[PDB]
RNA sequence: UUUCCGGUGGCCAUAGUGGAAGGGAAACACCCGGUCCCAUUCCGAACCCGGUCGUUAAGCCUUCCAACGCUGAUGGUACUGCACGAGGGAUCGUGUGGGAGAGUAAGACGCUGCCGGAAU
RNA sequence: GUCGCCUCCUAAAGGGUAACGGAGGCGCCCAAAGGUUCCCUCAGCCUGGUUGGUAAUCAGGUGGUGAGUGUAAGUGCACAAGGGGGCUUGACUGUGAGACUGACAGGUCGAGCAGGGACGAAAGUCGGGACUAGUGAUCUGACGGUGGCUUGUGGAUGCGCCGUCACUCAACGGAUAAAAGGUACCCCGGGAUAACAGGCUGAUCUUGCCCGAGCGCUCAUAGCGACGGCAUGGUUUGGCACCUCGAUGUCGGCUCGUCGCAUCCUGGGGCUGGAGUCGGUCCCAAGGGUUGGGCUGUUCGCCCAUUAAAGCGGCACGCGAGCU
RNA sequence: GGGCUUAAGUUAUCCGCCGAAGCUGUGGCAACCUGUGUGGUUGGGUAGGGGAGCGUCGUGUCAGUGGUGAAGCUGCCGGGU
RNA sequence: UUCUCCCCGAAAUGCAUUUAGGUGCAGCGUUGCGUGGUUCUUGUUGGAGGUAGAGCACUGGAUGGUCUAGGGGGCUUAUCGGCUUACCGAAAUCAGCCAAACUCCGAAUGCUGGCAAGUGUAGCGUGGCAGUGAGACGGCGGGUGAUAAGCUUCGUCGUCGAGAGGGAAACAGCCCAGAUCAUCAGCUAAGGCCCCUAAGUGGUGACUCAGUGGGAAAGGAUGUGGAGUUGCGUAGACAACCA
RNA sequence: UUGAAGAAUGAGCCUGCGAGUUAGUGAUGCGUGGCGAGGUUAACCCGUGGUGGGGGAGUCGUAGCGAAAGCGAGUCCGAUA
């Protein structure tokens, strides 16, 4: 357990409906906007399902 | 035709992203 | 002109698999529609006249090999 | 307890196919009869019945042979979800995940349960 | 030409998925080709054998599915669902837990139970057929059974219930029991949809180009260019149906021009050449010029007489609030 | 487009900046959720659904008001989402 | 088809239709009541498959080789029989291939269960009221068409429709990003930083000299930079110059 | 309208006028008020004094199931299954 460090720099529009619930499940609303997780396989999973539109750290 | 030809190739330009609409 | 001689079809019939491993199913339920047995019948699963393998009894639907035919069984549920 | 063998399952070729050698104590089998139950769309061939003399030639069993077949990685490649990119265009490339088939090394002349047999 | 149903592909490894997309089938058949029980294994190939031949029937050997399946196709089926024998009618009555599949009407599967049977020694299987097409809602009427109802009562009569029958209602969710045409005499929303023009496209057309078999006494390339290949132009015929149907007037001439150059003449130059004279061809070049008549509404085209020559095209196939 | 090779072209790389009604800061309004001290989420919008209002005319009632000038019309100065 | 604002917010699909520009039912909107994590995302774990790819076991298509039944042409001459078979050649076999309606194989995704976590307040039942049932282009996977169309018809996601703002010279459908109002504050996205035009005539290293950049093919060309392989070469190379 | 500044439609201008209404003891929801295992009247009569009183005929709720006879918290198909 790391607490990843997860913030979204891409605008969801025009994203696939995949990716814009991904990013509702992980508590992301606006552009910019922060959510801690823990170090779990499930959060690394959304992390990499939306890659493109959010940067993760630790 | 000339004209269909450049709107075709308008899509190469950078703000697009190799696509426009009607081709 | 010209015309065709096809045009025709039948309407969809909507077979294949309608419980897959492990889904729990009452007696009675519906495990496959198909034509022909690519399924046999295997433990607690009955066949019927349009092949359509259904469960005998209640249980946990499992998908495997008795001795050379490809069946389904319903196990009892635990 | 073990060994060997006869039945009856499971996996359903890594088990098959083909070749070679050897074996029968019980058992299995071929074999010997058809009087009797029974039987042949003709035939006691088969089915069935009565024997267990004869015989390990075959079935069966044991050992051996990768020869045909079967099994088969690792790595790579094709393809591909998502994200992009390049060509006038058929179409092609990359990032990030997944990833064959074919082919290669190789495996393999079966494995395993229960019951019975004769011996220990 | 098509309209309902069935199978496959398209269909992108659940299901579903359109086109006047690609292939075929159905409107039945079977008293066994149904039920049950037991038995059997094919086609092909090889060898031998009266008639007998590739192939009839027979023998041996080989051969696992390549035969077969009432009927299309797929999925199945050799454990046979394929072949044969015995006995039979479950091609039942009352039912349906629980599901599948459709907007719905509807379509499909079904354990278990009772009654009464068939087969089997039994275990058991049997509510038609290996599976999936072989079909038609409702209305109205009909026949058989039943006897629920019957307008004062009893009858009768009529109706109801149950079973079943009558539609190529095939335009197959089935406007009426009953129905063809003409309109240039026509009349009263759509550029959702045609004719004209514009736009896209460029098959066709057009103009080039690459390769060079061959022809050119000889000599691919003076000049030609087979088979094939790659493009230009957007003027031809089309494709598309994007613009206009509360109007974008559609052929030819007349008048007036203007633009391109893919140059008819005149200017310049190469290669050939070509004796010269002339020619022919690949470049340059759009300054100017590029006639008058016969025929036809014509464009086109042919012809007569000339000329340095009688170019090709664009401009809503230029130009009808300019004419015809 | 001007102009650009003395790149203002292509390419690799590094350092900055510009740039939206996006994000953040600040102030106001609103819908909804929530334990109800907090806070959270939300507020582009056609067809269309729901909710709450402004203005005009008539009228019951009460309070009135009007030649010391009603209605209407027309200026100015203000007010509200 | 006439006043306002607040909240939410479509569809141009399926089926059927004397139906195709109409309509019913379902889908999608809203709203009352009820039920509350059942929805959804990701991970994990388990299922059925026959597409992509690939393959040649099957069914078709196919090239070459070997070999050959058997057919053609001849003669000696034929009832044979022989020479031929230098011709044809099924089949079998070897090697290389092809397939929407081929498969010994076979993904990625998708679909569907179990479990775990996360999550807007999603899902479901049942009532009131609808509108819609003419779609468009783009990406990807296909059919029709000619390797055509801003073509047509499906699958799927996106935008537009119903979306202002920034970029694309202009430019519904492309890229960035979803406008509660105010602000003469700041940071960024796509795209940009010589001037138009806000920010670099930025730093460093290469390449281009065609205004390529700032449209195009087959084909052609001692353009130019860089990286190989290889022949020859002070036994003296390649040119130039004497026999 | 897929898409209109559109070279698609309509409007020369102002003022006035010009389109979701009304009727049913209709059908079906909702809000609200009354009464509540009950609710409610219609015609009509009285009030020449009205908007109040009477009027319970009817009607909905109060038991369903069945074609019906009928049975009834059951009923219908069925065999008292
Ligand atoms: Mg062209
Ligand atoms: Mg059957
Ligand atoms: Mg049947
Ligand atoms: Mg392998
Ligand atoms: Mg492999
Ligand atoms: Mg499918
Ligand atoms: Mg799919
Ligand atoms: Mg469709
Ligand atoms: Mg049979
Ligand atoms: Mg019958
Ligand atoms: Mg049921
Ligand atoms: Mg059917
Ligand atoms: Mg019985
Ligand atoms: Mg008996
Ligand atoms: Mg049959
Ligand atoms: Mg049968
Ligand atoms: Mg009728
Ligand atoms: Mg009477
Ligand atoms: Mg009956
Ligand atoms: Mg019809
Ligand atoms: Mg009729
Ligand atoms: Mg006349
Ligand atoms: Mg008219
Ligand atoms: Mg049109
Ligand atoms: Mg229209
Ligand atoms: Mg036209
Ligand atoms: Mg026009
Ligand atoms: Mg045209
Ligand atoms: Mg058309
Ligand atoms: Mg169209
Ligand atoms: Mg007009
Ligand atoms: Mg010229
Ligand atoms: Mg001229
Ligand atoms: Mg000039
Ligand atoms: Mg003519
Ligand atoms: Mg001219
Ligand atoms: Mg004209
Ligand atoms: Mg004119
Ligand atoms: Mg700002
Ligand atoms: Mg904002
Ligand atoms: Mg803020
Ligand atoms: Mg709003
Ligand atoms: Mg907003
Ligand atoms: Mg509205
Ligand atoms: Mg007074
Ligand atoms: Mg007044
Ligand atoms: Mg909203
Ligand atoms: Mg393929
Ligand atoms: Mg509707
Ligand atoms: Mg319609
Ligand atoms: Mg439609
Ligand atoms: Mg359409
Ligand atoms: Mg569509
Ligand atoms: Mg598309
Ligand atoms: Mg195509
Ligand atoms: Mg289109
Ligand atoms: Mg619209
Ligand atoms: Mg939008
Ligand atoms: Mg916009
Ligand atoms: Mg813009
Ligand atoms: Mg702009
Ligand atoms: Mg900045
Ligand atoms: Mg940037
Ligand atoms: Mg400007
Ligand atoms: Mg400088
Ligand atoms: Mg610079
Ligand atoms: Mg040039
Ligand atoms: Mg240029
Ligand atoms: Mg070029
Ligand atoms: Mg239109
Ligand atoms: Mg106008
Ligand atoms: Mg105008
Ligand atoms: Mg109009
Ligand atoms: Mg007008
Ligand atoms: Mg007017
Ligand atoms: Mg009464």
């Amino acid at each position: 357990m790391s607490k990843l460090k997860i913030t979204q720099i891409k605008s969801g529009i025009a994203t696939k409906p995949n990716h814009r619930e991904t990013l509702r499940s992980l508590g992301l609303k606006r552009i910019g906007d922060t959510v801690i997780k823990e170090d779990r396989p499930e959060f690394r999973g959304m992390v990499r399902t939306v890659r493109h539109l959010v940067t993760m750290e630790e | 035709g000339k004209t269909g030809r450049k709107r075709r190739a308008r899509r190469k330009k950078g703000a697009n992203h190799g696509k426009r609409p009607n081709a | 002109a010209s015309s065709s001689r096809n045009g025709r079809d039948s309407n969809a019939q909507r077979l294949g698999v309608k419980r897959f491993g492990g889904q729990l199913v009452n007696a009675g339920e519906i495990i496959v529609r198909q034509r022909g047995t690519h399924f046999h019948p295997g433990d607690g699963v009955g066949r019927g006249g349009d092949d359509t393998l259904f469960a005998l009894r209640d249980g946990n639907v499992e998908f495997g090999t008795r001795r050379g035919r490809r069946v389904v069984n319903v196990t009892p549920v635990e």
